[PDB]
């Protein structure tokens, strides 16, 4: 759903990227109407800084 | 009585060559501070001046 289908190469990087999102934003309310646009905001936002968090 | 006579030619060619090459990396922490933005910033300018403004 969130991340559409984007995964990181190392498998603990997603594991703990995907978690850390799933938990910071546990209860918020999604900001668009809809999941769709959401869900492309993340995955934009992910594909952005991915270089970022590959090396953080 | 003795006499003599010397004679001596000596000629020599030398060729060099050195091909020296390397590589060094150094990691600071300000580069990935520096680096976060660098991919946001491309749409920026194309929110700017490409898309509607006004909700």
């Amino acid at each position: 759903m969130f991340f559409k289908g984007f995964m990181f190469n190392d498998e603990r990087i997603d594991r703990y990227f995907k978690e850390s999102f799933t938990l910071r934003f546990l209860y918020r309310e999604i900001g668009r109407q809809t999941v769709e646009s959401f869900a492309s905001q993340v995955l934009y936002i992910t594909m952005t800084h991915e270089d970022y968090i590959y090396r953080v | 009585l003795r006499n003599g006579e010397s004679d001596t030619k000596r000629n020599t060619q030398s060729q060099n060559e050195m091909n020296r090459t390397g590589l060094t990396k150094q990691y600071l922490i300000d580069n990935l501070q520096k680096l976060y933005s660098m991919r946001d910033t491309i749409f920026k300018t194309y929110d700017k001046e490409c898309f509607l403004h006004i909700w």
